[PDB]
């Protein structure tokens, strides 16, 4: 069951019958050769690479939200995620759970797998079909394939090889300076998987993609609240929040941020000294050489983790660049530059 | 049997073998309870000074109170705030001069008011607890200033304000006794009772006379607030007990705490914090050793614990150290502390046996000044 | 006690300067003023700044990250002082270094030194340092 | 040495809290941060006010009234410290108490300890 | 035989047998000549702090200058002034912070500038004495900056005015050369050389890189400013020579200050200041130990002595007691200071023969920063 | 010589022949029965005094002639400080200059010139005795000489012991032969720890063989007119004294409006007090020096008067350093410091302290 669920999850995954007019499947926008990302809607398309390291969404003794899928969680967590996302008409737009069930019904093999795993019938019942779909993708995106842990990191935290000095000197200012504070799992002690998150939700004030925005049809009037727009979140403090991403594959998953917006990994990293740096070129995006642009949300920005008082000098931004390339799974080492 | 430090690193070893995780974060003190003790160390007329606040029951240090130069810290009996009146300059010695008072919450210790008292009226001196003080209700801090005359500063912690210097006569330390009123000792040989208002001149009456020129009142009498209880020892451990519960001073019998033997063999009282008294069981505690007349500020080995009704003694306690100034805590088996300013050393000691059952040290320069709360 | 001997660290007592997570602790320890080993004393400010050491931890055998964050907004404690440099770089490679006021980041621009922590943030060592 | 035995003036060496002018003094000596027996440390400012105190001089079996004067506008230097308390009454008889900072009068206001001078201004009687 | 607090009693007797009158005054130092030494005490990182001024040929303290946090101290080298930059903050340790340079006269002491920093632009840092300098003329003084990036501050000592900010590459320490110019030591081992206008970046050169990045560089090179002469050694006791007299960095010969037998016993440099150069007899001196690698900044005993042009070495002293910091006198017969932070200490040593000839006690908390002015 | 030099001033001293209309002598203004002030009521009351033509008032208070010859002679120290002199501007450099100032002062004894001076010892057989045995036969036909004689002869008189005996209660004590009362004795010690030390003792430091209670320094206390004085001398609304800057030969503006610091001893006696005689009692002299320390609004007003003190006659190079020591006395410290300062009292003047 446990293979087999994830092998009919497998099945699924590149099934352009979930779609609503039999165009495109979860692997059009998450390509396995790009680590699961869109090798060709108003925000990026993320990695599912660890996605299932990432906890049920939840809100923690300290208030502050963690975990779920979506940059705004709004999705519980993977099989809720599978179900929306097949339903949502910016994605796979399926009109509703008995034409998912239809198109796998349609098929033999999917009598025969969700059969052999649900029950007999259970693709004639709409809400049982659709809920065993999405509980398969979620398996399928479960398995170790989507996780590996066999970046260069990895291999260097197992003792079997070294870091070179300029990844070195990217790892140790990765780990003081204020990356550490979002993109790492825990406050200390040392994590069992790491991926780079600590899975909260913050806003660091980016400005709006005015291309991907224009394309996206939501209108010039449309302003994205992040997490605030999870259904049952109405903490106005939320507004303008988005899940911290894991940094794993991050070299070969480009453009940045949730909307997209930056092309370059080392423009992305840039991004934050204009809360530290006091130097004009500092408050200019280098691929556009304008202003980066006035928060979409100017309000509940993480201030205090972003205003470091250090600015990042073009010798720490290589650094970084260095050690953020070696958290590339090994199979994507290729399409490094 | 295990240290602090010891069990800490066992703890820390658990959680790392068990991969717990914990936010680096601030910590609160606990919360105040009888056995919180604070210890001022004025560092030897240092241009800035600290507070130590102690955990006597743990003897462990729960947090720390900066201030400027020789401030005087008091503690609300309630142990719902502390706070301090504060003296600092704009070039750490040198230049302008403000005073100030501060409140602090007695967990977080953030600053909760920092109220300036304008023309830099408080009185500098090596740190009598009874030269600032809280009227009982908590709303009025009342200061001591010198010069150009004695006079009384009247702060509102209430509403976070100044309110106004009242004339005295030629009298000195402050024992509040109601929201308007307290009483100071004269150079005359009276107390004055003080009675005021927010404008006109204060009601001043005095009482008797109740010491002679050639008798010597200490610097640091024990004052109970909530058992209007003022006990003012001499140079020679005679001690005066004064009774302000009705709001008028009644003198009760004066006592010896040293007997006619010790005294002829040069046993007097000395120190800084020279004498405690623990209300609940009526008893005065004061430090003494043999020494000559003029070495009155010196550090004792013992302590004698007397009946305060009938002047008996209860007993005599070898310290084992050289401490200056002692208190109590208010509750049931207090505790008694012995703080050594030399060996900058606060130690822990059961009131009832004598005992030393704990120390914590590091604490400061020169340290001097024990609180309590009688949150009891 | 010979101050000039190579450091041996030990895992019994967080207060003692040789506690093997302090091998590049420079200043006080936390929690003598009322913090632990990893949080700060109430009324201090927490530095986002840090510096970092691989110390080895003699009980597993395995050298950890200790990213130390300073205390910052009061007057130094002065209790439990020390001052260790294992693995400790000159200024100019500031990740490692130490006589630094790493007070950066500290709420209300807190930049006074008051005592530091001693957290693990990984499981690793350096080129320059290594057991 | 024995701090509760009975202080014991010396009339030959002016850095020693057994000093014998330093029978009231509690502070620090300005000898010692670059002042002299009698006069401030440059940087500092000499108060007006005083304190007394009757001194036994083993030189010539006199007692002088030794009125300390404190420099003030520094923080206490930290350098030979004493205190000594002869004749040394409470504070509510200021000419003869010595916990008080007499600072006052020092140009610019000067009100922080750094240490005391101790000059004589008479014959005890 | 007789100590200074002897004969000082003695004339004390003298004049008042003799009825001589004197009025009780401010004293004025001494003019600052060769031999007058000056120890800052950074106090182990206290909010406030002290520097003593020394007359080494006596063994005196002639004076003192109260400081703020960390503060940076220079001394003119032609003995007109000296000055430091400081830090203070509204209430102790918190609140609004003020850093500012004061220039204070040297015989006096009184403050003739006290000169703000806009934006508390100081790094704070344990004392380096090269993270604050002076311009050969005395009219500029050139302070690091840290945060947000490395940068170098200018105060104008003449119009008593800071100027501007300089950007500058990842680099560390000034060693200023002209009314215009100094160098500083780049992360990347190169030096960067440093022009600056009235206003405009500055014209910024780096020199060859003249290490590798596995050797390391102390934080308290010596540098002669007088000489030109910037002398930087390793960890291992490796000394680079960088001639800076014709305007641009010429590099001389290494030479060892260890030999590599003793390396291999364990002989490594250690302390604070531990390295040393005399101007006249070009000579170098060196505190070192036996030690582990990584107990670089601890004490060491012995310091050795080496000719500048062939590294050959001189002498090689024992110095007695737990020394972290040195320098030397510039005349001729130069002394040699050993000040101990343990002990708060300044030995004071005969430089040819090494032997101690006096102590200067009580240098407050934490002494670790000795300066002295090149007035020949 | 030295006896019988004072001897022949002791003549002189009494000998109204010395004024112009022969109506006084220096023992008119200088009254022994009064430690030689004047008990003369004029147009000012006793704060000035009315010269040998009966209706010319001085514009300065009558200051007592004991203790006048511990003065020293008139200097400028290394630091820049005037001292010793005489006159309350130390016009004169010594006795023997006063002397022969006051004999032709047309205010006081007002003799027109040596020659009337030596003309009048002349008519007087034991002066031609007296003079010639001393300084030679025919000085009284010199007027130098004889003026010059006479002056001296004076100033030897005023330094016999009779002027200053230093028999005090003060001085009994100091002795040991007698002890303050407890409120003599804190007045002592107020008087030696506040800012009265700064002025009124001889030495900065180290014990005086004969104390004084003056450094005989200059200074400006910051004094208003005594306006019914100023009337009387007629010197004018617009007059300014200015005190040692008056003195012939002094230039420096920063010697406006001082004064030389008086002799405490004898001062419960030699009231009205300052230099123009403006404080009728000894408590509101000592008073006087609170309007400087106390904040209270009683501590400006001059109670002989109920008004303000006044504006200071001369409101430049007021001795501020010493007179704003911060400190008020309070009524405690003023009665006693009267007592202390009761104690400065001859012997032969105690019974002078009843009324
Ligand atoms: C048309 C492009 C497209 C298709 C097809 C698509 N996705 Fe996505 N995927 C997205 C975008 C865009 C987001 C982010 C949307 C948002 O945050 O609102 C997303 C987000 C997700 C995430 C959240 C990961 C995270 O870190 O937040 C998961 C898991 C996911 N997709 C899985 C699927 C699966 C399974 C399918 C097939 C059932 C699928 N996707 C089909 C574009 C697509
Ligand atoms: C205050 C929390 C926080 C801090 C500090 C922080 N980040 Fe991020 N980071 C985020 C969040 C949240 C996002 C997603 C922002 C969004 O798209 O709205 C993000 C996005 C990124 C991305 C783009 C990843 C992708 O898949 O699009 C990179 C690269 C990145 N961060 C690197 C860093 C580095 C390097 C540092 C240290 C200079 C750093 N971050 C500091 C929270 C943080
Ligand atoms: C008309 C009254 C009068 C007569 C007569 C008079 N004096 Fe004076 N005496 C004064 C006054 C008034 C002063 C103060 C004047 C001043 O300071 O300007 C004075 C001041 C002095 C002083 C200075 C004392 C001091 O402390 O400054 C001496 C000495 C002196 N008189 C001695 C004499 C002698 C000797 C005679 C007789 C030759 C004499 N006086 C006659 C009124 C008089
Ligand atoms: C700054 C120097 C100075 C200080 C301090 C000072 N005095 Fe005086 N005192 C004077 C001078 C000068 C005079 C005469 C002033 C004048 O008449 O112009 C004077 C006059 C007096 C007189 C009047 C004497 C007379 O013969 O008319 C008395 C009484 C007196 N002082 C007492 C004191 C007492 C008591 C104190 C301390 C509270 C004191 N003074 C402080 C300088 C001082
Ligand atoms: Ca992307
Ligand atoms: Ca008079
Ligand atoms: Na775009
Ligand atoms: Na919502
Ligand atoms: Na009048
Ligand atoms: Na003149």
């Amino acid at each position: 069951a446990d293979d087999a669920l994830a092998a009919l999850g497998a099945q699924l995954f590149v099934d352009p019958a979930l779609s609503r007019n039999a165009t495109q499947s979860c692997a059009t926008c998450h390509d396995p050769a790009r680590a699961f990302t869109d090798p060709r809607g108003d925000r990026n398309t993320p990695t599912l690479g660890y996605a299932a390291l990432v906890p049920a969404f939840h809100r923690d003794a300290n208030g502050k939200y963690k975990g779920g899928q979506f940059w705004d969680g709004r999705a519980d967590d993977l099989k809720q995620q599978a179900g929306q996302v097949m339903l949502n008409p910016v994605e796979m737009a399926m009109p509703d759970r008995a034409a998912v069930a239809a198109r796998l019904r349609d098929d033999p093999a999917y009598r025969t797998g969700f059969e052999a795993l649900f029950g007999k019938g259970v693709l004639d019942d709409p809400e049982r079909a659709f809920d065993a779909a999405a509980e398969a993708l979620a398996a399928y995106q479960a398995t170790g394939e989507f996780s590996p842990f066999d970046s260069k990191y990895d291999r260097v935290m197992r003792g079997e090889e070294k870091f070179t000095p300029l990844e070195e000197f990217g790892y140790t200012v990765f780990i003081t300076w204020n990356c550490r504070l979002c993109h790492m799992q825990r406050k200390q002690g040392v994590a069992e998987r790491e991926t780079f998150t600590n899975f909260e939700y913050h806003n660091i004030g980016l400005p709006v993609n005015e291309t991907a925005r224009e394309a996206s049809g939501l209108g010039a009037d449309h302003v994205d609240h992040g997490l605030l727009a999870r259904p049952g979140i109405e903490d106005p403090a939320q507004s303008g929040r988005f899940k911290v991403p894991s940094l794993r594959n991050v070299a070969v998953t480009g453009p940045y941020m949730h909307n997209g917006v930056f092309t370059d990994l080392r423009t992305a990293i840039l991004f934050y000294n204009k809360y530290t740096s006091r130097r004009p070129e500092a408050k200019i995006n280098p691929e556009t050489g304008a202003p980066w642009g006035e928060p979409e949300v100017a309000r509940n920005l993480s201030l205090a983790e972003l205003q470091s008082g250090l600015m990042l000098d073009d010798g720490r931004v290589d650094a970084l660049v260095a050690f953020l390339e070696t958290l590339t799974d090994r199979r994507y080492e290729p399409l490094l530059e | 049997q295990e240290t602090q430090g010891q069990a800490a690193a066992r703890a820390a070893a658990a959680d790392l073998a068990a991969g717990q995780d914990d936010e680096p974060r601030i910590l609160e003190a606990p919360a105040p309870d009888a056995r919180r003790v604070y210890v001022n160390d004025p560092a030897h007329f240092a241009a800035v000074t600290q507070q130590f606040v102690i955990d006597g029951e743990a003897g462990r240090v729960i947090g720390m109170i900066d201030g400027g130069f020789l401030p005087n810290p008091v503690v609300a009996d309630d142990g719902s705030f502390i706070a301090h009146a504060s003296t600092v300059f704009s070039r750490i010695a040198r230049g302008e001069r403000t005073d100030y008072v501060e409140v602090f919450d007695p967990v977080t210790l953030l600053p909760t008011a920092d109220i300036e008292l304008p023309d830099a009226p408080r009185f500098l001196v090596g740190t009598y607890p009874w030269m600032t003080s809280l009227t009982p209700d908590g709303k009025t801090l009342l200061f001591y200033q010198f010069s150009p005359a004695p006079a009384v500063g009247v702060v509102d912690l209430e509403g976070k304000a100044f309110k106004r210097m009242l004339d005295v006569p030629d009298c000195y330390h402050i024992f509040p006794t109601a929201p308007d009123t307290f009483f100071m000792h004269c150079r005359d040989g009276s107390l004055a009772k003080v009675a005021f208002g927010t404008e006109g001149t204060p009601e001043i009456t005095h009482t008797e006379v109740f010491h002679p020129e050639d008798e010597f009142l200490i610097n640091h009498p024990a004052y109970s607030q909530k058992a209007g209880r003022l006990v003012w020892p001499t140079y020679t451990g005679k001690i005066h007990q004064i009774d302000l519960s009705s709001g008028d001073a009644k003198f009760l019998p004066a006592v010896e705490a040293l007997t006619e033997a010790e005294r002829a063999d040069g046993w007097r009282p000395g120190g800084w914090q020279q004498v405690a008294y623990h209300r609940a069981l009526d008893r005065i505690y004061l430090l003494v050793d043999q020494r000559d007349e003029w070495r009155h500020k010196t550090a004792s080995r013992f302590v004698v614990v007397l009946d305060a009704k009938t002047g008996e003694r209860l007993a005599k306690f070898e310290m084992g150290h050289e401490i200056d100034s002692i208190n109590v805590s208010q509750d049931e088996k207090p505790l008694l502390y012995a703080l050594s300013t030399g060996d900058k050393t606060l130690y822990i000691h059961d009131a009832e046996s004598g005992e030393e059952l704990r120390s914590v040290n590091q604490l400061g320069h020169g340290p001097q000044v024990i609180t309590t709360a009688d949150m009891g | 006690t010979d101050p000039r001997a190579k450091w041996v660290p030990q895992d019994n007592d967080i207060q003692a300067c040789d506690y093997w997570r302090h091998c590049s602790i420079d200043g006080n320890i936390c929690d003598c003023s009322g913090g632990s080993l990893t949080n700060c004393p109430p009324g201090t400010k927490l530095a986002t700044a840090s510096w970092v050491a691989s110390c080895y931890n003699p009980t597993d055998g395995q050298s950890y990250l200790i990213a130390y964050r300073d205390c910052c907004g009061y007057n130094v404690s002065g209790r439990c002082p020390c001052l260790n440099t294992e693995g400790e770089l000159p200024v100019y490679r500031p990740e490692f270094a130490n006589d630094i006021i790493w007070c950066f980041g500290a709420e209300d621009d807190a930049m006074t030194y008051h005592c530091t922590i001693s957290p693990i943030v990984g499981k690793a060592s350096h080129h320059h340092h290594h057991h």
